[PDB]
């Protein structure tokens, strides 16, 4: 979860946030260590996962460099992206990212329709009228997990 | 929260001994001399073996728990001299220095009413 | 601005008590035993040069009476002061063994220092170009001179007696003489 | 105007109750804020019958180097006879001010001038050697007058050759000498005294005194 | 107060 | 600036969203915005995030990344070349970045605090001889806004109303006459003295907006909280005291400090009097309102027309209600373009000459001379590298080059050590 | 009197402090964080290691500090440190509330075996040189009980 | 060669001087405080003075080196070079700023390699060109 600890030397798969990868990889410029990188929630597209997806793009070139120098003297990297949207286009048309647009791959989950509702009138305390609105929700529904979503955490435990 | 200590220095012409005590005084708490701090006899009654002999005690002193003393100087005596010597009041600077609580300061130098004939004899000692 | 020998100087202003000189501040020169002697004064740069009877002078800012600078030329009363017209060179000098010296307290440099002989001059050698002239004195001290600049390069004062004579090698590289000390 | 008449300000100042609760950290551990951020001694000196009017004449020149270079609250006693020496808690710093004090004032107590005792507080390393006539030799009548003499000397010229060549300080209190000095200085002192005391005259010793002299010269 |  | 706020999804995210209700089976998705307020107020994809971070702060972050440059970096979205090259120079000016556009010290410290970079810097010159609370109760104003009503915008001008609030506009400045943030910090604070119950009476009499300070009441204290979050290493362990956000008033050293602190913030957005910089160019004189009085910035271009640019400062400003000579330089939150006749301008504070070089010693807009030889003048040379000497420093551009329009400040003594066959500036002295 | 913090991955003496008075005891918790130090003054002095600083200073005890004890589990807010001087007194005092929750007096002799554990109530096992061992049981709230004493029949240097 | 010709109550002494050989005999026993003095007499220096006149930033001789370096032609520099005192030239000659590109530097050869081409004041030239070494 931080720049300073260590994972231990045995692990092979490593977690981490989009901000340690880019300390991690202040500290080298290779990454010859990690063979794989793989990018999570793009779909948000966030700056400081923005930051690594480009600073990457600039080693993975290092990197097929250093394999076509050698490629056993220097291991290759790989570069795989996961995305909830199909909207990886805007990555795949950047030329700074890359000259040429790799494939791009599409998985389609079997997904049960949702069938979707709205209040007639948006409530200011919103978080109040979900509260009667969960409540009316055990009392009328069968049981089933509920998802809810509040923005502040000490609304949340509110 | 005051606990009482008796520190007796014994300066000697040749030798500074302090040794600190509880206040009735047979139980000795530590006792260290300018013997044990340097490398020759003859700087044994040098004031820097007192001051280090002296520290050594208030170390030793702050660890049983004693944090304030009472001081008995006192000199050889008999029919010798009367006064302590440097070495004595060179002692009693370091326990200051090393912050013990002084308690009382008093000269217990045995004074002989009558004292029998010295070692020196009829024409006299130290030349 | 007036100037005592004692080392009093009184700035004097034409103001209401209706109007009159007045003595608005004063300043002295706190000198041990040192009297003002000769005195000069730069309205445009506000510089006031004194030469003090023990042979130091002051270099002084007005009306703030700040030392610029404290400097002494001997034991000897400065006999004259004087200051350039733009203010930059100062002169100084004393009568007893004659100094004369330009003083350039902006870069602290030194434009004359030059001397005269105490005595009477007994000898003169040419150097054999011609370059250079050796002077002696009943002193006993040796001056070369420099014929273009008319300046004195070096002065030697190893003999204790009147020099007589001096001579220049043929070389012109060695220097002789000779005095009433004794010694050659 | 005189009749002789011809016809910003840039400031110079420049920049250059404890919280009750915890907070866990994301290693788990416990982060607590910060914490909200010389005694008293006193000395007893008795002054003996002959030492009230040299300490009164000559207390405006005792008391300032204690109360201000020292820092300790001064008393004399007039019930007791006695000078009395505290530590201020609040203003004292140096926590062995008193004792250099209270050497001060035993100093001045064993007959010692007081310029000469203030060499006591102006120095960390000085100090009283004091012994007795009759631990050298037993002398009695008019033989131990005439030992007193020599130590003295015609006009105190002994002593003070005693005095100059060791760099002590001496007072011949009746039979009673107190030397005041470095402790190899007092050591050097003592053996001259002694040899008085033993018979020794004081011509010879005078010529001892100033090789010693010398070599103190030197090194 | 002081600031008024 | 920029500030973190609740506001309504994207339509995909909420679609998404949606879809795992129905991911394990399928589901009613309940949305307690109406379906007509779905499609007007959400947008259809998001937003990228970094078009949301301010492009100064996407350099200082990449600059914490010590990216050679913004521009050698790949990326997918763009900003402008020349936005992030301004950006740099911007962050340069701060000191937040050196000449060789390395991240310095107090930069890497700027890229640590959330706040924007020209806020962050003044967190970190806030906590100066106990000027801290009110730091944060100018950025919090800063930030929220102006709580003050003009007058024209009221319609008073009805004319006792008018007293009152020339009164009013009058009590904010009594703490400082010529400056418009600390009147206002006078006003910020003066509330918080104010009891809770005559608050509102107080807001009427001064035409505050009730709302607008409970907003910055809350917001100091969260900035107060970040601020010894950040400058103290157990940062997690500070806690926010209401007497840490209660404040005593200044001394006029304080005040002199505070002046710094506002000039370091805003070191570029500095104008100095075009008559001073000009004496004579321009016609100006006492009966010239100080809305007629122009003013040019160092930073600011230099133009065909001096009028162009000349600025000038706003009315509702207390300096032009004031009606006296206003001072030498003036330091401006936001250069405002209305008003074709005259730019308008809002002005914190006035910083003088000396210590405006202050914030240019620790920022590098400042540009120092060589050494003068001339009475009293001799510079002392302690070692070889080393010297102390009257050196005239230049604001922002140099005299050599004219594109810009710069300003010179008034020689000053300084210590100069030689490094790297240049003499930087130790401090002056 | 000079407590030195030394980093051994590091290699170096990251803090130096001063305390008021020697100190012989020293505690660290499980945790790896707090420090207690105890003096021959009474004083209790609690640092933390990495940060370097002083968070608390308890002075309570009369007599010479003989024990010190730290308490409590990671992600929790039921951190404790317990004191106990040579006169036989132990004082539970709690960094969260910084005060002095319970005392006790039941020892003799000085205290010189301390130790805390939850009991699913936290039980507190005081062992002094009299020879004894007293287990109380306590919590929070003004609760504290001795529940028995055990003569273990030597001096308890550690329990 | 033109320079001009040149207690606290508690003493701390110790050692011999004081009589105790024996801390000497157990092996137990300002330069910077000069340091520290003459830094207070150079600050003392600075407070002496405070002139507060303005000025321009650039001297005469550095703004004829940027024009002379703008218009190739140093002759306007040349000639004032001449003019100067010797104290003025190498005054200037010290100055010359130091930090790359070293345009400065680079222009003043430039103006004397110009000077050597009119073979006047050639002497005067050779000199300038040592100073710069120097």
């Amino acid at each position: 979860i931080r720049f300073d600890s260590t994972a231990k030397e045995d692990t092979k798969v490593k977690f981490m946030t989009d901000g340690v990868l880019l300390r991690e990889m202040m500290h080298d410029f290779k990454l010859t260590k990690y063979s794989s990188i793989i990018i999570d929630e793009a779909h948000e597209r966030n700056i400081n996962t923005d930051i690594l997806i480009g600073m990457l793009s600039r080693c993975v070139r290092l990197r097929a460099k250093l394999h076509k120098e050698n490629p056993i003297e220097h291991k290759k990297l790989k570069l795989i992206i996961m995305s909830a949207t199909l909207r990886v286009s805007d990555f795949s048309e950047n030329k700074t990212l890359f000259p040429i647009a790799p494939p791009v791959l599409q998985v389609d989950a079997r997904q049960f329709p949702v069938s979707i509702h709205f209040n007639r009138r948006t409530a200011f305390n919103y978080t109040d009228e979900a509260f009667r609105k969960t409540c009316k929700i055990h009392q009328k529904l069968p049981p089933g997990a509920i998802l809810v979503f509040l923005t502040g955490q000490q609304e949340i435990t509110h | 929260s005051q606990v009482f200590g008796v520190a007796r220095i014994y300066a000697s012409f040749n030798d500074t001994f302090v040794h600190v005590t509880d206040l009735s005084g047979k139980e000795t708490i530590a006792r260290v001399t300018g013997g044990m701090k340097v490398k020759a006899d003859r700087d044994e009654s040098s004031p820097y073996a007192a001051m280090l002999a002296a520290q050594d005690v208030a170390a030793k002193c702050k660890e049983v728990g004693i944090t304030a003393v009472h001081v008995k100087i006192r000199a050889t005596g008999g029919t010798r001299t009367k006064t302590p010597g440097p070495g004595g009041q060179a002692a009693l600077r370091a326990l200051a220095r090393s912050g013990l609580r002084i308690g009382r300061i008093e000269d217990v130098t045995p004074v002989p009413s009558d004292s029998t004939r010295k070692k020196g004899g009829r024409r006299g000692r130290r030349l | 601005y007036t100037v005592s020998k004692d080392g009093a100087v009184f700035v004097w202003e034409f103001t209401k008590r209706k109007y009159s000189w007045r003595i608005t501040k004063k300043h002295f020169f706190y000198a041990n035993q040192a009297k003002v002697k000769c005195v000069t004064f730069h309205p445009a740069t506000r510089l006031l040069a004194v030469g003090f009877t023990s042979g130091e002078f002051r270099l002084y800012d007005l009306p703030d009476f700040t030392l610029i600078q404290q400097l002494s030329m001997g034991q000897n009363p400065v006999n004259t002061v004087s200051v350039n017209q733009t203010g930059e060179w100062l002169a100084f000098g004393s009568s007893k063994l004659g100094q004369l010296l330009v003083y350039e307290w902006q870069s602290e440099s030194y434009i004359l220092k030059q001397q005269g002989h105490f005595d009477s001059t007994n000898s003169l050698a040419y150097s054999p170009d011609g370059s250079r002239v050796v002077t002696a004195s009943e002193d006993g001290k040796i001056k070369v001179w420099d014929i273009t600049s008319g300046f004195c390069l070096a002065t030697f004062e190893e003999h204790t007696s009147s020099v007589t004579a001096v001579q220049f090698a043929k070389r012109g590289q060695v220097m002789f003489s000779s005095s009433l000390d004794g010694t050659v | 105007v005189a009749p002789t008449a011809l016809k910003d300000d840039d400031d110079d100042v420049l920049l250059d109750h404890e919280s009750k609760t915890v907070v866990v950290d994301d290693q788990g551990k416990p982060r607590f804020t910060s914490a909200s951020k010389i005694k008293f001694e006193s000395r007893k000196i008795m002054v003996p019958p002959h030492r009230m009017t040299p300490l009164r004449n000559s207390w405006t020149k005792i008391y300032p180097p204690l109360v201000e270079h020292l820092k300790l609250q001064v008393r004399m006693n007039l019930k007791t006879k006695s000078v009395e020496l505290r530590t201020n808690p609040k203003f004292t710093t140096d926590p062995g001010a008193l004792q250099k004090g209270a050497d001060f004032i035993k100093a001045f107590t064993l007959g010692f001038d007081l310029d000469d005792s203030i060499a006591l507080l102006r120095l960390d390393d000085l100090y009283i050697e004091t012994f007795e006539v009759k631990d050298v030799k037993t002398l009695t009548g008019d033989h131990l007058s005439r030992a007193i003499g020599r130590i003295a000397g015609k006009d105190g010229k002994t002593k003070f050759a005693i005095e100059n060549a060791t760099r002590t300080r001496i007072v011949l209190a009746d039979s009673k000498i107190h030397i005041l000095g470095g402790f190899t200085h007092i050591r050097m002192a003592r053996e001259s005294v002694v040899s008085l005391i033993l018979g020794s005259p004081p011509g010879k010793v005078y010529g001892n005194l100033r090789t010693v002299a010398s070599r103190l010269k030197e090194r | 107060n002081p600031w008024l | 600036v920029q500030s973190f706020e609740v506001g309504w999804v994207s339509k995909a995210s909420a679609n998404q969203r949606s879809g795992r209700a129905g991911r394990t089976g399928p589901g009613h998705c309940y949305r307690l915005y109406s379906s007509a307020v779905f499609e007007h107020d959400f947008e259809q994809f998001s937003k990228p995030e970094i078009l949301r971070m301010p492009v100064e702060s996407i350099v200082l972050q990449m600059k914490s990344m010590a990216i050679h440059n913004i521009i050698n970096f790949p990326f997918p979205t763009p900003p402008d070349r020349v936005a992030l090259s301004k950006a740099i120079q911007l962050l340069q000016y701060l000191g937040a970045l050196d000449n060789k556009e390395m991240i310095t010290e107090d930069g890497k410290k700027m890229s640590l605090f959330p706040l924007s970079p020209r806020f962050s810097k003044m967190l970190l010159v806030s906590d100066e001889k106990a000027c801290l609370p009110y730091i944060v109760a100018i950025v919090s104003a800063l930030s929220v806004g102006d709580p003050f009503i003009n007058e024209f915008e009221l319609g008073i001008n009805k004319k006792e109303l008018r007293s009152k609030f020339y009164k009013s506009r009058s009590q904010f400045s009594k703490l400082d006459k010529f400056s418009d943030v600390f009147r206002l910090l006078s006003v910020v604070s003066a509330m918080d003295y104010v009891p809770k119950e005559q608050k509102e009476i107080f807001m009427k009499k001064n035409f505050l907006r009730g709302k607008l300070m409970e907003e910055i009441v809350k917001l100091r204290k969260q900035l107060m909280y970040i601020i010894k979050s950040n400058t103290s290493k157990e940062n997690i362990a500070v806690v926010i005291r209401n007497e840490d956000l209660k404040s005593d008033i200044p001394s006029v050293i304080q005040i002199k400090l505070l002046k710094q602190m506002i000039c370091a913030g805003f070191v570029d957005h500095v104008a100095v009097r075009a008559d001073v910089l000009f004496p004579d160019d321009a016609k100006i004189t006492n009966r010239t309102s100080i809305i007629n009085i122009p003013y040019i910035p160092v930073l600011a271009t230099r133009t065909p027309n001096i009028e162009d640019c000349f600025v000038y400062i706003h009315p509702t400003s207390i300096l032009n209600n004031l009606g006296e000579m206003p001072p030498k330089y003036m330091l401006y939150y936001s250069l405002h373009l209305g008003g074709n006749n005259k730019t308008r301008m809002n002005t914190l504070c006035d910083i003088a000459s000396t210590p405006l070089a202050n914030i240019a010693r620790k920022g590098l807009l400042l540009t120092y001379s060589k050494p003068l030889t001339g009475q009293g003048l001799k510079t002392v040379n302690l070692s070889p590298t080393e010297r102390y000497c009257y050196v005239v420093p230049r604001f922002g551009s140099t005299v050599d080059n004219d594109l810009k329009i710069g300003w010179d400040l008034n020689p000053i003594a300084v210590h100069q050590k030689k490094q790297k066959g240049q003499w930087t500036v130790i401090k002056f002295i | 009197q000079l407590l030195k913090i030394f980093h051994l991955k590091t290699g170096k003496v990251v803090r130096s402090m001063k305390i008021s008075s020697p100190s012989y005891i020293l505690d660290a918790d499980s945790t790896s964080t707090l420090l207690a130090v105890g003096g021959t003054d009474g004083s209790i002095i609690v640092v933390d290691i990495e940060n370097g600083y002083i968070t608390h200073s308890f002075k309570g005890h009369g007599g010479t500090i003989s024990s010190l004890k730290f308490y409590g589990q990671l992600n929790s807010k039921i951190w404790l440190l317990a004191s106990g001087d040579t006169n036989g007194m132990v004082k539970v005092w709690d960094l969260v509330k910084r005060k002095c929750l319970h005392t006790l007096q039941e020892h003799t002799s000085a205290v010189r075996g301390l130790d805390i554990i939850e009991v699913p109530s936290l039980n507190l096992l005081s062992g002094g040189r009299d020879d004894i061992i007293n287990l109380w049981d306590f919590n929070m709230k003004k609760k504290c009980k001795l529940l028995k004493t055990l003569p273990v029949n030597q001096q308890v240097e550690s329990c | 060669r033109s320079k001009p010709k040149e207690l606290p109550f508690f003493l701390q002494l110790s050692g011999e001087k004081v009589g105790d050989e024996a801390s000497v005999r157990e092996g137990i026993a300002h330069r910077r405080d000069q340091e520290a003095q003459k830094k207070l007499d150079a600050e003392e220096q600075m407070n002496k003075f405070k002139v507060t006149g303005r000025l321009g930033f650039e001297s005469h001789f550095t703004k004829q080196l940027r024009e002379g370096s703008q218009s190739k032609d140093y002759s306007s520099l040349l000639a004032t070079l001449i003019n100067f005192s010797p104290a003025a030239v190498d005054l200037e000659i010290r100055s010359l700023n130091s930090f790359e590109p070293f345009d400065e530097i680079v222009w003043f050869i430039d103006a004397l390699t110009q000077g050597l081409k009119s073979n006047k004041n050639f002497e005067l030239y050779e000199t300038f060109m040592s100073l710069l070494f120097k």
